[PDB]
C-alpha cells in the first residue's frame, strides 16, 4: 500500500461489494393422434433411387 | 404353339378375354385410358403417366380417362394398342405375340376397314401366328347350345338383335343401333 499511506482518508472494515445472502409440452405425448419419427437416414435409404 | 390361346371380347366401354379352355374370360377391364393432371412434385412417386386397370380402377380422381372406342368403333387406334398391351403384359398374358392362335370378336354391320386395320395391327406389328375373329352370336349359340335361335346381346354401347339358325343366321335378319345405358 504504497499510495495509501500518503491518503489521510482511510478507514478500514467494510468490503468493496454488493453481495448479500444467496438462495439459489403436451405437444410432445399427445395422445389425439399418431406422429412420425426422425430416422433421418433410413428415410434417405428408403428414397434411395426414387428420383426423376 | 399350340397350346390354349385367349378369346377377346368386344366392348366400346369395357373389352373383355380368356385363356381358352375355361368358362370365364381371365381379364376383363373397361376401354379407357387414364392419365394424370398434376406436377409431379415428388419425384420417384407414381409415374408412367398411363394408367389401365388396377391403377385406372384405383386413381379415379386422379387421372384423366379417354375411351377409344365408340359406339363400338375404335378411333383412338393407339390407345386400344396400348390396351392390347395391357392384355400382353404380365399381370395378363406373360407370352408374345407369335404364341397362340388367339381368338377375337367382332359385331357385324361394320366397315372392313376397321377389321383390316386390327389385322394389320395384330400381323404387320404383331407377329401373331393366327388370329381368328367372328361375330358375337355363335358364342352365344354355343353357350345356349341350341341352333335355331333369336340372339340379343346388351353391349357396352351397343344393341342388336338377330335371328340365327344352326348357326346359319339371315344376312338380311339383322337389327342393331349402337346404345346402352351410357
Ligand atoms: N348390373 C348392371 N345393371 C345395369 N346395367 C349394367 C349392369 N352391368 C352392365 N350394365 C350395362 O351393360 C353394358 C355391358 O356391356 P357388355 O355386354 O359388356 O358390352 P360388349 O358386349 O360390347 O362387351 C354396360 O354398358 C353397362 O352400362
Amino acid at each position: 500500500d504504497p499510495k495509501y499511506a500518503d491518503l489521510p482518508g482511510i478507514a478500514r472494515n467494510e468490503p468493496d461489494v454488493y453481495e448479500t445472502s444467496d438462495l439459489p409440452q403436451e405437444e410432445l405425448t399427445s395422445t389425439s393422434v399418431e406422429h412420425i419419427i426422425v430416422n433421418p437416414n433410413a428415410a434417405y435409404d428408403k428414397f434411395k433411387d426414387k428420383r426423376v | 404353339i399350340a397350346n390354349q390361346p385367349v378369346v377377346i371380347d368386344n366392348g366400346s366401354g369395357v373389352i373383355k378375354a380368356g385363356f381358352a379352355g375355361d368358362q370365364i374370360p381371365k381379364y376383363c377391364f373397361p376401354n379407357y385410358v387414364g392419365r394424370p393432371k398434376h406436377v409431379r412434385v415428388m419425384a420417384g412417386a407414381l409415374e408412367g403417366d398411363i394408367f389401365i386397370g388396377p391403377k385406372a380402377e384405383e386413381h379415379r380422381g386422379l387421372l384423366s380417362i379417354r375411351y377409344p372406342m365408340e359406339h363400338g368403333i375404335v378411333k383412338d387406334w393407339n390407345d386400344m394398342e396400348r390396351i392390347w398391351q395391357y392384355v400382353y403384359s404380365k399381370d395378363q398374358l406373360q407370352t408374345f405375340s407369335e404364341e397362340h392362335p388367339v381368338l377375337l370378336t367382332e359385331a357385324p354391320l361394320n366397315p372392313r376397314k376397321n377389321r383390316e386395320r386390327a389385322a394389320e395391327v395384330f400381323f404387320e406389328t404383331f407377329n401373331v401366328p393366327a388370329l381368328f375373329i367372328s361375330m358375337q352370336a355363335v358364342l352365344s349359340l354355343y353357350a345356349t347350345g341350341r341352333t335355331t335361335g333369336v340372339v340379343l346381346d346388351s353391349g357396352d354401347g351397343v344393341t342388336h338383335a338377330v335371328p340365327i339358325y344352326e348357326g346359319f343366321a339371315m344376312p338380311h335378319s339383322i337389327m342393331r343401333i349402337d346404345i346402352a345405358g351410357r
